C-alpha cells in the first residue's frame, strides 16, 4: 500500500538499471510497472511480478523480492529515460495505489 | 407493526438544561428515525432526519443520536422556543409508526 | 483497440460533469475499465474502477462520496459523473483497460494494459 | 413553498368527503405527497402515500374508504373519503416527503369531524 | 457446459440501479446444481418448475444480478410496488423464470460503509419491465429549474446503502440474481443436460 520508489536513476547509457518499489510485505502483493514518457499516455512494461507483455524490448526485468520489488533494465540503450510507478492492488483499502 | 415507545413524557425542565429523549423500537430500525415537532395549534415540522442529520434551519442546540433498537433526541440548550411536542417516526417499515410523543 | 474520450472542459468550482468514454476494438463486457487522472506535472493516480459485470471496484479516499461511476456494456459507454468539483481535481483523466482474468472468489489484481488520450479539466 | 388545504367541515356518517392540498414551488406529480392525520388530542398517525410514478399506500383502518388522488393540471393533491366514521374526526395535513415517507415540509391542515 | 458459475461467484455486483444484463446462448444449462445448493436462501420461480428448468429447453437466456437490502428481496416479483420495483428494476407481469437471492454480510458489508452499492430513490415515471436507467441528473421538485448545482428542490437521483457488519437481518446486504427465459423466438440454444 505504502508504495515508495527513489526518484532518482541517473545509469550511464549502455549500463544496467535498477528502480526499486518500497513496500511492505511487498512480496505477497503483484508488483505493476508503467512507464510515462512526457506528452504520452504511459505504458506497461511489467504486470506480474517478472512476468513482460510481448512486444517489448527484454531489457526491462522484474523481481518482487521479499520486502522491495527492483524493476532491473539491463543493457540500456540511448534514451529510453522516463517515469516509472509501481502500483499495487490493497484488498485491505479496496484501492489500487500507484505510488509515485 | 413497530411499536415506538417514547419515553419520559410532558418532562419539564428549566431554561438551558438538556433533555434527552429515548424512544425505542420494538424491532430494528436501523437507522430510520425521525424527530418532528409540533408547535401548539400548528403543524409538525422535520428537526432530525436518520436520527443524526440535521435538517437545514433548525439550530444547531437539537442534536440526535443512536442506531439499532434505542435512540436519543438532545435539545442541548434548552430555548424558550423549543417548547412543543416532540414525535419519533421509524418510517421504514410499510406501516410507519409515530412515538407516544413528549410535551417538553 | 481504440479508446475516444468526450467531455473534458474548463468547468467553474463546485459544479458538476460527466465524462464519457467509447469503446471499440476490444470486448467491453469481458473487461474492467479503470478512470485514471494525473495532474499537471504530477504522478498518477487511481479515481475510479468498474468490473465486466458493471460493480464498482472502489473510489479513491479524495473522491469518494461525490464521484459516481457507471458503464453501459450495451453500447461500449464508460461514465464518470464528477460532482462538485474542486481545485485538486483539475488534472487530465485517462481511460484505461484492465486486461487481467475475470475476477472471481476474490483474487481481484489489476493491470491497467490500454490506455487512452485524456481529456483535461480544468477548474 | 406552500401546501394550502381546504375542504373541511361537518359530515354525515358514511357520507362521502373529499379534501383538497393546493400546492405551489412543487409539482404533486413528483415529491410524493402523502397525508398524515391527528386525532383531537391524540398522536400522529400515517393515513396515505403516493409515490410520483402513481403508486398508492394506504393505512389498514382507512384501506377501502379512502382514495388518494393527484390534478397535475393545476397541482392540486385530493383524498375522497368514501366513508366516513366517528373514528375518522381528526386534523388532516398534506405533507411533502424528501423520501418514502420523510415529510420534510407540512401543509397548513383542514379539520374533519363527522 | 454453461457459464453460470461467473453469475453467482463474481467478486463485486452491480447496482440496482444499473444492473448488469448477462446475455447466455449456446450452452448446456444444468440448473438443477443451482436448485441442489442449500446456499440460495431464495428459488421462487414463477411460471416454471425447478426440475422443468432442465427438461424444457429455452433460447437467449439472460440473467440479471445486483444487490439489496434483506427486506426488500419480497418487490422483486412480477407484481409488486416499491421504490426499487417502480424506478430501478420492475419485472414484467408475465414473467416467466426464477429469482435468487442469498445473504452476502460476509463479502459486501464495509466496516466503515462505501458507495459501491447505491439506488435510485428519485424519478418521475414507472420504469417500463427490463428497462434500466443509468442515468444520473439533477432531479427537478419543482416549478423552478435546476442547474447542475444541487441544493433545495434539487436532489441527486441515487442514494447509497448504509452496508455494515453491524446491521441486523433485514438490511444486511443480499445478492440477487434473475434469470429470464426467453421464448424460443430462435432455435434453440440453452437446453439442460
Ligand atoms: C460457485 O462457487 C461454488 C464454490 O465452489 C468452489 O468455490 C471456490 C472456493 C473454488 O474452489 C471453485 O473452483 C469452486 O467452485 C460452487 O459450489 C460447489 O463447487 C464445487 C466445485 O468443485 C462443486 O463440486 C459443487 O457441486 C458446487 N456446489 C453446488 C453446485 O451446490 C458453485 O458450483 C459455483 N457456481 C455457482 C453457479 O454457484
Amino acid at each position: 500500500y505504502e508504495l515508495t520508489q527513489p526518484p532518482s536513476v541517473s545509469v550511464a547509457p549502455g549500463k544496467t538499471a535498477r528502480i526499486t518499489c518500497g513496500g511492505s510485505n511487498i512480496g505477497s502483493k503483484s508488483v505493476h510497472w508503467y512507464q510515462q514518457k512526457p506528452g504520452q499516455a504511459p505504458v506497461l512494461v511489467i504486470y506480474y511480478d517478472s512476468d513482460r507483455p510481448s512486444g517489448i524490448p527484454e531489457r526491462f526485468s522484474g523481481s518482487n523480492s521479499g520486502n522491495t520489488a527492483t524493476l532491473t533494465i539491463s543493457r540500456v540503450e540511448a534514451g529510453d529515460e522516463a517515469d516509472y510507478y509501481c502500483q499495487v492492488w490493497d484488498s485491505s483499502s479496496d484501492h489500487v495505489v500507484f505510488g509515485g | 407493526d413497530i411499536v415506538m415507545t417514547q419515553s419520559p413524557s410532558s418532562l419539564s425542565a428549566s431554561v438551558g438544561d438538556r433533555v434527552t429523549i429515548t424512544c425505542q423500537a420494538s424491532q430494528d430500525i436501523n437507522k430510520y428515525c425521525n424527530w418532528y415537532q409540533q408547535k401548539p395549534g400548528k403543524a409538525p415540522k422535520l428537526l432530525i432526519y436518520d436520527a443524526s442529520n440535521l435538517e437545514t434551519g433548525v439550530p444547531s442546540r437539537f442534536s440526535g443520536s443512536g442506531s439499532g433498537t434505542d435512540f436519543t433526541f438532545t435539545i442541548n440548550s434548552l430555548q424558550p422556543e423549543d417548547i412543543a411536542t416532540y414525535y419519533c417516526q421509524q418510517y421504514d417499515n410499510l406501516p410507519p409508526t409515530f412515538g407516544g410523543g413528549t410535551k417538553v | 483497440v481504440q479508446l475516444q474520450q468526450s467531455g473534458g472542459g474548463l468547468v467553474q468550482p463546485g459544479r458538476s460533469l460527466r465524462l464519457s468514454c467509447a469503446a471499440s476494438g476490444f470486448t467491453f463486457d469481458d473487461y474492467a475499465m479503470h478512470w485514471v487522472r494525473q495532474a499537471p506535472g504530477k504522478g498518477l493516480e487511481w479515481v475510479s474502477g468498474i468490473t465486466w459485470n458493471s460493480g464498482t471496484i472502489g473510489y479513491a479516499d479524495s473522491v469518494k462520496g461525490r464521484f459516481t461511476i457507471s458503464r453501459d456494456n450495451a453500447k461500449n459507454s464508460l461514465y464518470l459523473q464528477m460532482r462538485s468539483l474542486r481545485a485538486e481535481d483539475t488534472a487530465l483523466y485517462y481511460c484505461a483497460k484492465d486486461s487481467g482474468r475475470k475476477l472471481l472468489w476474490g483474487r481481484e489484481d489489476y493491470y491497467m494494459g490500454v490506455w487512452g488520450k485524456g481529456t483535461t479539466v480544468t477548474v | 413553498v406552500q401546501l394550502v388545504e381546504s375542504g373541511g367541515g361537518l359530515i354525515q356518517p358514511g357520507g362521502s368527503l373529499r379534501l383538497s392540498c393546493a400546492a405551489s414551488e412543487f409539482i404533486v406529480s413528483s415529491n410524493y405527497m402523502s397525508w398524515v392525520r391527528q386525532a383531537p388530542g391524540k398522536g400522529l398517525e400515517w393515513v396515505s402515500l403516493l409515490y410520483s410514478g402513481g403508486t398508492t399506500y394506504y393505512a389498514d383502518s382507512v384501506k377501502g374508504r379512502f382514495t388518494i388522488s393527484r390534478d397535475n393540471s393545476k397541482n392540486t393533491l385530493f383524498l375522497q373519503m368514501n366513508s366516513l366514521r366517528a373514528e375518522d374526526t381528526a386534523m388532516y395535513y398534506c405533507a411533502r416527503d424528501r423520501g418514502p415517507w420523510l415529510h420534510d415540509y407540512w401543509g397548513q391542515g383542514t379539520l374533519v369531524t363527522v | 457446459l454453461c457459464p453460470f458459475g461467473e453469475v453467482f461467484n463474481a467478486t463485486r455486483f452491480a447496482s440496482v440501479y444499473a444492473w448488469n444484463r448477462k446475455r447466455i446462448s449456446n450452452c448446456v444449462a444444468d440448473y438443477s446444481v443451482l436448485y441442489n445448493s442449500a446456499s440460495f436462501s431464495t428459488f421462487k420461480c414463477y411460471g416454471v418448475s425447478p426440475t422443468k428448468l432442465n427438461d424444457l429447453c429455452f433460447t437467449n437466456v439472460y440473467a440479471d444480478s445486483f444487490v439489496i437490502r434483506g427486506d426488500e428481496v419480497r418487490q422483486i416479483a412480477p407484481g409488486q410496488t416499491g421504490k426499487i420495483a417502480d424506478y430501478n428494476y420492475k419485472l414484467p407481469d408475465d414473467f416467466t423464470g426464477c429469482v435468487i437471492a442469498w445473504n452476502s454480510n460476509n463479502l459486501d458489508s464495509k466496516v466503515g460503509g462505501n458507495y459501491n452499492y447505491l439506488y435510485r430513490l428519485f424519478r418521475k415515471s414507472n420504469l417500463k419491465p427490463f428497462e434500466r436507467d443509468i442515468s444520473t441528473e439533477i432531479y427537478q421538485a419543482g416549478s423552478t429549474p435546476c442547474n447542475g448545482v444541487e441544493g433545495f428542490n434539487c436532489y441527486f437521483p441515487l442514494q447509497s446503502y448504509g452496508f455494515q457488519p453491524t446491521n441486523g437481518v433485514g438490511y444486511q446486504p443480499y445478492r440477487v440474481v434473475v434469470l429470464s427465459f426467453e421464448l424460443l423466438h430462435a432455435p434453440a440454444t440453452v437446453c439442460g443436460p
